[PDB]
């Protein structure tokens, strides 16, 4: 079932990677 | 976390990023030796056994 | 401009891969030499043992 | 002795080879601290003694004492440059190069550096002047090979500097270590002889542009060229190979 | 940290390729564009040398060993772990030893002086790729070539000289030794000699190179110089090379017997071959 | 292509040099010899002087009657024939006592007897020598570096002839005076042994060996390099350091991250040199003493796979 | 306090530019490993 | 993107551009050598 | 920082240039990874 | 006895002190690997015995 | 044991404590491969075993 | 007094800190010591 | 004062610690050789 | 006897007392050695035969 | 006087510091060899 959860697990990833960009990009403009 | 950026205070980017880009194409490529290296996960020899290649 | 750009950044990647291909062929030339050589030489009929035991 | 152990493998060959790693691991450290005895504390590239002075300690003192009077040398001991040096920071970071604020050839520094060595002549066993002019030698002649005395000076421009007039010998050593170049002014110019190609019509100077050899440090005496201005020139002239432009 | 003297030389310039974009050093150490390539083939190198103890099961540094490919791969891949991996480090080895004798090129081009280091460093890569690449492409298998191992190349060694008898009888190899000890006396006595006279008896000053032409000609009644005996230093060990690598490259590809039986073709001269006496009558 | 300054452009011949007195007793001092123009283009041109004196005429006649012993049972073994001894030279060797014997100097004369006559010879002009090159220094007021250097290679040749010999109890371990046997001698020593390539101190003296080529390799390119400022005048450097000294520390830090100086790049040359005979000849003194089959040495010691 | 000459501002504008790369970089890794995974998983 | 082409301001592109065309070369030389080393991918052995 | 000294336009158009490269060549690599993997497939 | 003292008289004590620390760190560390060499005394065989840990 | 803060008038601090750090990790070093060649203390071969991952 | 020019009360300070640290690795290292006394004696 | 330069009174203390060192040490020393002793004897 | 002492005028206390300590370090460490691979002598076999350890 | 430039009172001096340390080690290796000698002669 390590299938799954690995999925899942590889989509949470990918939502901390969205959010440090954005935040990446919420400081670069001079912020 | 906030004051991470100050490592460009202690060390200058022209330096750190030639460091990095080898470091990161090192280890890329030792990961891919070592796949290859590997019966399980060595791709081109998967796919030779899948399609009945010289094996 | 704009074109004359584009074509400077070419002509800097094609004086870097010419050079590494003008190495990289020249040594297979070289191998090619020694392969000649090779050949010329009576040495299928007295071929040597293998030194390791790997074999 | 064959097959008898103290303990478990340890014959006395295994003896013999752990006592080689300790002499070598003291001798290592003997060697690497006698190393040391030129150059050291390090330095920050503003002069101020670095924070790392690495794993070796100094050495103590050690006292040369030199010959035909000319003092006692400690090292390590007090090393400053002793004079100019015209480079700047071309950054604020340690580890970059250090640009020439002028003309690098004429302020010493890079491959055209020289060191502020001892105005006074090398001197041979006895004491006379090591270095002369072959003229004041009597003894002496060209016995075999190109004789250059007499041939143009080219530079790498291809244009003539001038002519060969003299050799200057190492008397003790017996071989020709300088050449003498007379200038379109007249004025002569001492030439390294591992500087120069000694060609069938002429002498050929990689290093020099024609128009260069005018900058070439002149000696203070016609008759014998100091230790001082041997580095000076040496230093002028191997730097033209990085700074002689065409 | 710099040398006290050390930075009226640290000037731009000298590189052969990149210009400014690796003209920078790392504590002693300086870079440039082959020194970015140096490292990656010398980490990769070692890096896959710990794999290949991985996969051979071994940790003592000792019995790690990487072989080539058997005879039965010719001169074509074969398998990682059956020999592609040792491929693979002669190519970071090669890569490696090549872009740090171009890196000491740059720092002599920096320095103003001459190309001897470099250029006589070249000869042990000639003396390397003899061994790994250009004996094996002659015979035709990478197998040919020594194992990447502190002891199992020194069964390569062995192996391969004993499959022509006792490998003494080389005459190359012969000469090779000749050069190879007579360096060594000479590093001795050019050592001593220099040491001897900045090192004299306790209360006396200094020597000179006169006493340096003397006490050699009064030993042996010559002196070759303070220039000469660098010229010869230099090429007593670019000679022992040399005919080391000519050595291989004869053996196994132009020799094939035992390599006492070559000095046969003196004995058998036809003014003396049959005259009865001595040891060959 | 430029100047590589390997081979002199120009020579120059002035007077013969004498050489310094200090206190070199003068009388024993020969006339200079003459002037080599082919020696001239790669080193000093000339010949001699040479001192002789009563070591000096130790070692050379010991050292000519060992040559000459030799050269006597050659000629006898090619029977006097002048073409056999020219066909023969290298296949010719003059063996020691058979083991039977022992140490025991009972051997006749062609069954080991002319090899301790000559062997004796070969003792007494080495050590003849090496006391002229100390007393050769210590007229001139040098160090003694020269003659203990010369120390460390007595030592793997006393091993070799001497020392061993009497711990295995027999002269038939010494080396053959001949060509080819002391090579067939030294390839049978590894095969007794059990392939002296496991020997560690074998390979310690390889690594110094090599390490001997390397570094003469490294410094003679280095000096050739900074020539062109006068870096071979090593003396002078050492006393007022130039630019030259500068630039080869500076080359060597910047390739390798560290260097020697002008002075202490010699003891780097002494060591590596002198480590060459010294662990060989405790390598082979160890060989059949201590360890009688070194490849199962190796095996008890992690080096080479159990079986 | 300083050893590279940059100033607070510009060390932080070359940290966010420089953490976009690593996020991106990372982002295309996670989607490699996850296809990777997908075909084959070595968990 | 935002800030990317500020790598420009850092790199000269001069130096960099030369750089890459050796890093793309055998990069792709690489890859057709673990092909070729490679049973079922050798195109080389006819 | 501002170290080669290209101004921020300079640099701003001349990124394009080079962008506009690595898209065009990694769509040449596509296609020819398109042919390989039609000829013979690696997965 | 008492004047023992005065050997920092006759030597350097940075000297002294890291000699006298090398001499009993590779002493020590010897007299360890002379008792794991010896059966009887290795701690770590005598203990797998005692409480069975090994077949 | 009043003064042997002292030592830092002997010893320069800077390479006490990098000769120091380096002594430390290699014993320790030393200490986890001794117990990873020693089978009663392997843990990993222990774990295998108890788990019966090989068997 | 000394010779690494460290006055009395600097080579007091240093020493209070260098102890601070001997102290704590020395009470990780024993309650490891423990931990591996109480899995598998070797004693 | 000798071959180093100490005074009397610096090596009278610098004797003094380094002596109890040399106690301490060899101290724990002895009740390290003591527990073996009355856990193994090796007479 | 009572007239040795004027030895410390000849010879330098520091060169003797290194070499005078190397010698004895070197001779005591030859002896227990030799005594170590004599079978009649090792203590550590000794006391394995006295307490029946080996077995 | 002498070659060492030690004066006749520190000779004298020395001496004693020595022999009292030869006569303390000496003292101590002579129980050492009476304890083994009455454990194990080898005689
Ligand atoms: C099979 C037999 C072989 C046998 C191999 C051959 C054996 C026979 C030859 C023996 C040669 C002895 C070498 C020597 O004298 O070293 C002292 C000398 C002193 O230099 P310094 O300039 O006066 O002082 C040091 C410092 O001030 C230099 O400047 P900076 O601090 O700004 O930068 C540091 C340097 C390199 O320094 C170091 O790496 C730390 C010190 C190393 C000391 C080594 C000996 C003592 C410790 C040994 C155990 C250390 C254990 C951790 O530059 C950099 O760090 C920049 C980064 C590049 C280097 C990356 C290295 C990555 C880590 C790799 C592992 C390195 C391990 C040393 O130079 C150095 O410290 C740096 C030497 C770097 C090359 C050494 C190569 C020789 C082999 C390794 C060292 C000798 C022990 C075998
Ligand atoms: C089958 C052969 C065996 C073998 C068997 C041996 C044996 C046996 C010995 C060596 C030894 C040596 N071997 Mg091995 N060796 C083999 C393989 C190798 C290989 C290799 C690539 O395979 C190498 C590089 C070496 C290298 C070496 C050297 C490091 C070492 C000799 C050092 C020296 O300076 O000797 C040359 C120097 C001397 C002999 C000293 C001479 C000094 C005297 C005083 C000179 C007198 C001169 C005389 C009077 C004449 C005067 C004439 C003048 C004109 C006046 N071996 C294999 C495994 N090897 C020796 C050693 O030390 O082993 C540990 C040794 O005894
Ligand atoms: C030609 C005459 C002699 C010579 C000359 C010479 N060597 C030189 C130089 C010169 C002039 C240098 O300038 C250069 C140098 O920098 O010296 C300090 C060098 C040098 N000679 C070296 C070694 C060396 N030279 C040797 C021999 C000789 N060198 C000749 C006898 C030998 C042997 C066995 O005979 C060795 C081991 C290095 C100290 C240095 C070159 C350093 C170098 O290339 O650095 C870059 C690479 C690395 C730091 C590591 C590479 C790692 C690999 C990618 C993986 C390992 C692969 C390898 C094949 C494994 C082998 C296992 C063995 C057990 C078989
Ligand atoms: C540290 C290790 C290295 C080493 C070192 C070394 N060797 C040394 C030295 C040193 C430091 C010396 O100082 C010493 C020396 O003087 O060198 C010039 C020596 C030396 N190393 C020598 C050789 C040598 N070294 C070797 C090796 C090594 N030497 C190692 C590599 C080797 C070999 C095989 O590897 C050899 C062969 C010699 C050149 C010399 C020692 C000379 C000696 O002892 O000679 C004894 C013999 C004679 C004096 C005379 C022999 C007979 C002659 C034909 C003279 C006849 C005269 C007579 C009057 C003629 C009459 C004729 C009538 C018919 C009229
Ligand atoms: C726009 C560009 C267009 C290019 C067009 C395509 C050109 C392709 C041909 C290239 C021509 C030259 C190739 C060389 C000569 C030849 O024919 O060889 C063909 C032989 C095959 O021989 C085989 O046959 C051999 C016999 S024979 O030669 O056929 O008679 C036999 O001996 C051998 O065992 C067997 O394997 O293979 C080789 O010689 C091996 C080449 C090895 C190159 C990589 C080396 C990697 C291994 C480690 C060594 C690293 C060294 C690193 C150096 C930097
Ligand atoms: C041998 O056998 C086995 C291998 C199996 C086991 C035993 C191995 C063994 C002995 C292991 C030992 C491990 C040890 C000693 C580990 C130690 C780890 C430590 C100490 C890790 C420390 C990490 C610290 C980090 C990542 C810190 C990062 C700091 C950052 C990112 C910020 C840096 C600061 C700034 C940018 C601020 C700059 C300030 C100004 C004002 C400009
Ligand atoms: C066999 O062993 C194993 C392989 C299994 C070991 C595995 C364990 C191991 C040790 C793994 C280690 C992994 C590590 C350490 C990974 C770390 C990766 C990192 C640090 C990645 C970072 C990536 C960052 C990127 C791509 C950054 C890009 C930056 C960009 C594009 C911006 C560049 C700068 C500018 C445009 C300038 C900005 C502004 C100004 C004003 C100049
Ligand atoms: C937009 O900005 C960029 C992203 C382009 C740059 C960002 C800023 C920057 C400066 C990054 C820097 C990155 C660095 C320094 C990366 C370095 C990567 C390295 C060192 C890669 C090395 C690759 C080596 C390869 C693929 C070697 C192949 C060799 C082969 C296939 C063997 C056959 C080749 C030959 C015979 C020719 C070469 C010669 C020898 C002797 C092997
Ligand atoms: C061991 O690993 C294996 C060998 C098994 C696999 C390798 C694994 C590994 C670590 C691979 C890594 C690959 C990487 C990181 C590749 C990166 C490639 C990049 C960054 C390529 C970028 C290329 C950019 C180019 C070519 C841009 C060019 C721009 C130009 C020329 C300017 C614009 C001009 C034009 C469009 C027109 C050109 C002119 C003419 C006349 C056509
Ligand atoms: C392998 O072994 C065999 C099987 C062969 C058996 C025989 C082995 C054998 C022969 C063993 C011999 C052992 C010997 C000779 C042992 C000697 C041990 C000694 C002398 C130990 C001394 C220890 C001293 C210590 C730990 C002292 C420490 C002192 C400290 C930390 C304080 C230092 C002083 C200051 C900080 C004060 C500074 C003052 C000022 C004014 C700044
Ligand atoms: C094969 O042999 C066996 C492995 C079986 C047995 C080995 C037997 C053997 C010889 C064992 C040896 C054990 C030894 C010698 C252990 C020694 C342990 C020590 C000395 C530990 C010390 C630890 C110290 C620490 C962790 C210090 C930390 C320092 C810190 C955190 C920094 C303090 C400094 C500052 C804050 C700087 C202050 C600055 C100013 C300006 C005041
Ligand atoms: C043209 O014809 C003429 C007759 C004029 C000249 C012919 C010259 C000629 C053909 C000479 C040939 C010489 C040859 C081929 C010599 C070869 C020598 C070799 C290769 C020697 C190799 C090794 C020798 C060693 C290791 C010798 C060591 C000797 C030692 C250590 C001396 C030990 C001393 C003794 C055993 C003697 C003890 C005796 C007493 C009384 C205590
Ligand atoms: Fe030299």
């Amino acid at each position: 079932m390590a299938y799954m959860f690995g999925i899942i697990v590889f989509l949470a990833m990918l939502a901390v990677c969205w959010f440090g960009f954005m935040a990446a990009e919420r400081q670069a403009g001079r912020l | 976390m906030s004051k991470f950026y100050k490592i460009w205070m202690i060390f200058d980017p022209r330096r750190v990023f030639v460091a990095q880009g080898v470091f990161l194409f090192l280890l890329a490529v030792m990961i891919h030796l070592i796949l290859l290296s590997t019966p399980s996960y060595n791709w081109l020899e998967i796919s030779a056994a899948k399609y009945n290649r010289v094996a | 401009p704009k074109t004359n750009l584009r074509l400077w950044v070419a002509f800097q990647m094609m004086k870097g891969a010419g050079w590494a291909g003008g190495v990289f062929f020249g040594t297979l030339l070289l191998i090619g030499f020694f392969r000649v050589v090779g050949r010329m030489l009576p040495i299928q009929e007295n071929q040597a043992p293998a030194p390791n035991i790997t074999g | 002795m064959v097959g008898v152990t103290a303990f478990g493998n340890f014959d006395l060959a295994s003896l013999a080879i752990y006592s080689f790693w300790i002499f070598l691991a003291g001798l290592i450290y003997y060697l690497q601290t006698e190393n040391m005895r030129e150059g050291y504390p390090l330095e920050n590239e503003d002069g101020t003694p670095a924070a790392n002075q690495g794993p070796f300690p100094l050495p103590k003192p050690k006292t040369f004492i030199l010959p035909h009077g000319r003092g006692t040398l400690t090292v390590p001991g007090p090393e400053s440059e002793d004079r100019p040096i015209a480079l700047a920071r071309t950054a604020v970071s340690e580890g970059f190069p250090h640009a020439p604020t002028g003309d690098p050839m004429k302020d010493g520094v890079g491959p055209a550096s020289w060191v502020a060595r001892r105005d006074l002549p090398e001197l041979d066993g006895h004491g006379h002047n090591k270095i002369k002019p072959m003229k004041a030698a009597a003894g002496f002649h060209v016995s075999a090979g190109k004789n250059p005395i007499g041939l143009p000076v080219r530079g790498c421009d291809l244009e003539i500097a001038g002519k060969v007039v003299d050799i200057w010998v190492d008397i003790p050593e017996q071989m020709a270590r300088f050449l003498e170049v007379e200038l379109k002014d007249g004025s002569t110019r001492l030439l390294p002889m591992q500087m120069v190609k000694v060609q069938s019509n002429r002498v050929h100077v990689n290093a020099l542009s024609s128009d260069l050899f005018a900058g070439i440090p002149t000696i203070k005496s016609p008759t014998e060229v100091t230790l001082l201005e041997e580095d000076k020139i040496c230093g002028y002239v191997a730097g033209g190979l990085m700074y002689a432009a065409p | 940290a710099l040398l006290s003297f050390e930075r009226k030389y640290r000037v731009p310039g000298g590189t052969l390729v990149g210009g400014n974009l690796f003209d920078f050093w790392v504590g002693p150490f300086y870079v440039g564009f082959f020194g970015v390539a140096t490292f990656f083939f010398a980490a990769l190198g070692i890096i896959l040398i710990a794999w290949s103890a991985v996969l051979q099961g071994t940790w003592n540094p000792q019995l790690i060993s990487v072989y080539p490919p058997a005879l039965e791969y010719g001169l074509g891949g074969a398998p990682l772990a059956k020999g592609g991996l040792w491929q693979i480090i002669t190519i970071c080895a090669t890569g490696a030893f090549v872009s740090w004798a171009l890196r000491e090129v740059e720092i002599c081009r920096k320095l103003g002086i001459g190309y001897h280091i470099p250029f006589a460093f070249a000869f042990a890569i000639l003396a390397y790729l003899t061994l790994v690449l250009f004996r094996p492409v002659m015979m035709g298998a990478w197998g040919y070539a020594f194992p990447y191992g502190i002891w199992t190349h020194l069964d390569w060694v062995s192996n391969t000289g004993y499959t022509y008898g006792n490998f003494h009888y080389n005459p190359a190899h012969m000469i090779a030794i000749s050069f190879f000890f007579t360096n060594a006396l000479a590093l001795a006595l050019h050592g001593a000699l220099v040491l001897s006279a900045a090192n004299p008896e306790k209360g006396k000053e200094m020597r000179t190179p006169d006493h340096e032409d003397t006490f050699f000609r009064d030993l042996v009644g010559y002196s070759i110089g303070t220039l000469g005996i660098h010229r010869l230093g230099l090429l007593l060990s670019l000679s022992a090379v040399f005919f080391s690598a000519l050595c291989m490259i004869i053996t196994g590809t132009i020799w094939f017997d035992q390599w006492v039986d070559w000095w046969q073709w003196w004995v058998k001269l036809p003014w003396w071959a049959n005259i009865p006496g001595g040891i060959n009558g | 292509a430029e100047y590589q300054n390997i081979f002199s452009q120009v020579q120059v011949r002035g007077p013969a040099d004498l050489g310094m007195t200090e206190d070199v007793n003068l009388a024993n001092r020969s006339g200079v010899g003459p002037f080599s123009t082919l020696l001239g283009w790669f080193g000093n041109a000339q010949l001699g002087p040479i001192y002789l004196g009563s070591l000096g005429v130790l070692s050379l006649f010991s050292g000519l009657m060992w040559f000459f012993t030799i050269g006597i049972w050659f000629w006898y073994q090619a029977g006097w024939n002048p073409a056999v001894f020219l066909r023969d030279l290298f296949f010719f060797s003059l063996e020691p006592p058979a083991p039977e014997y022992g140490l025991s100097f009972a051997a006749p004369l062609k069954e080991g007897g002319l090899w301790l006559i000559a062997s004796f010879f070969m003792f007494v002009a080495v050590w003849s020598w090496w006391g002229r090159t100390y007393l050769r220094a210590q007229a001139l007021g040098m160090g003694k570096h020269t003659a203990w250097a010369f120390l460390s290679a007595i030592w793997l040749w006393m091993v070799l002839g001497f020392i061993r010999p009497i711990l295995m109890g027999s002269w038939s371990e010494a080396v053959p005076y001949g060509i080819f046997s002391h090579l067939d001698w030294t390839n049978n020593f590894s095969l007794v042994h059990g392939n002296l390539f496991y020997n560690p101190f074998h390979g310690l003296s390889i690594a110094f060996l090599y390490g001997s080529a390397l570094l003469f390799a490294m410094h003679g390119a280095t000096i050739l390099a900074v020539s062109r400022f006068g870096g071979e005048r090593e003396l002078e450097q050492i006393a007022d350091r130039g630019t030259a000294a500068e630039r080869a520390a500076l080359f060597w830090r910047w390739t390798m991250g560290f260097n020697a100086t002008m002075e202490g790049i010699h003891r780097w040359a002494i060591w590596m040199a002198v480590l060459v005979t010294l662990t060989g000849g405790i390598g082979i003194l160890l060989s059949g003493t201590v360890v009688d089959n070194w490849y199962v040495w190796g095996q008890n010691h992690g080096m080479a796979p159990l079986n | 306090l300083g050893y590279t000459g940059l100033t607070d501002e510009q060390a932080q504008e070359l940290h966010s530019v420089y953490m976009s790369g690593l996020w991106l970089f990372s982002a295309v890794a996670i989607v490699a490993h996850l296809a990777v995974y997908i075909w084959r998983p070595w968990f």
